[PDB]
């Protein structure tokens, strides 16, 4: 929904998307941790910039693959609110439209990279959930 | 003396997964003997029937999966794996989501038309709603032929400046129609506003 900061669950391993203060991005399961609270906004129709509410870092790879959090609203942070008919969402890089880099979840809570995602994955389908056990 | 055997993916405690999908809870384990098993969704026993389409089980690698999911079977679901020598168990929360891949829904009746003396001025309002996160903007038909834009969203202008127009010392400049564009991938449309001005 619009309203709230919401969390990104990726079904592969279930991980929630969380941005640690040093800038690096993975997911793990405890939903007490402080950095999975994200609220989203739109520069435009197609895309969204995601930011951890408490520490104020957006998500931005660069060609990199290396899923990092940037301090600046820059040309690294802007990925696609993809809603596929299986109702999960997904998110793929600004940097391109090139070759489907997408946001992932390796089964072990260590996703990366974008060269090796595409060809599936189940690593990529995310759900927006609420704060609570609502 | 029963024991859970290969944490395959018990580290997947949560399974958020959209309506009608399915969803596989496994609880292998072991111990001598075969441990009768049973299962719990936040309480005492859960059987079948309490779901239409039933259940179907495996007392063969003992686990559970079911399928075409709906929101009313929400909750925590508990492995329990016992013999005479003890018992083990695990618990899985299930979170059924429901998306509407339509484009933003707009409240009936907004924004509503208004009027005040010049030098005064009053507002028109838009309400978000609600899934594919919308990108939002108002326009007005002036100029000789097209409308021209209020100012964007994601423009670094947040939850506050949210159109909620503000019209300082309302001139007759402003005279005309005001409309409310907010889109996602599905498309976009809304209703609209004229100002009855003095």
């Amino acid at each position: 929904n619009y309203k709230k900061p919401k969390l990104l669950y990726c079904s592969n391993g279930g991980h929630f998307l969380r941005i640690l203060p040093d800038g690096t991005v993975d997911g793990t399961r405890d939903r007490s941790d402080q950095h999975i609270q994200l609220q989203l906004s739109a520069e435009s129709v197609g895309e969204v910039y995601i930011k951890s509410t408490e520490t104020g870092q957006y998500l931005a790879m660069d060609t990199d693959g290396l899923l990092y959090g940037s301090q600046t609203p820059n040309e690294e942070c802007l990925f696609l609110e993809r809603l596929e008919e299986n109702h999960y969402n997904t998110y793929i890089s600004k940097k391109h439209a090139e070759k489907n880099w997408f946001v992932g979840l390796k089964k072990n809570g260590s996703c990366k990279r974008g060269p090796r995602t595409h060809y599936g994955q189940k690593a990529i389908l995310f759900l927006p959930l609420p704060v609570s056990s609502d | 003396a029963p024991y859970w055997t290969n944490t395959e993916k018990m580290e997947k405690r949560l399974h958020a997964v959209p309506a009608a999908n399915t969803v596989k809870f496994r609880c292998p384990a072991g111990g001598n003997p075969m441990p009768t098993m049973r299962w719990l969704k936040n309480g005492k026993e859960f059987k079948q029937e309490h779901r239409i389409g039933g259940y179907k089980v495996r007392n063969q690698h003992w686990s559970l999966i079911m399928e075409s999911v709906v929101p009313s079977d929400k909750g925590n679901y508990t492995c329990v794996v016992e013999n005479e020598y003890g018992s083990i168990n695990h618990t899985y929360h299930l979170d059924v989501v429901e998306r509407s891949p339509h484009r933003p829904i707009l409240q009936a009746g907004l924004p509503a038309n208004a009027s005040t003396v010049v030098g005064g001025d009053v507002e028109f309002v838009c309400k978000v709603y609600s899934d594919a996160q919308p990108h939002i903007q108002w326009i007005k038909h002036v100029e000789k032929p097209y409308l021209k834009v209020l100012k964007a969203a994601g423009v670094n202008t947040t939850d506050k400046e949210i159109e909620v127009l503000y019209i300082r010392n309302v001139t007759f400049e402003d005279a005309g129609e005001y409309t409310c564009l907010a889109g996602n991938s599905i498309g976009i449309s809304f209703h609209s506003a004229w100002l009855t001005v003095l």
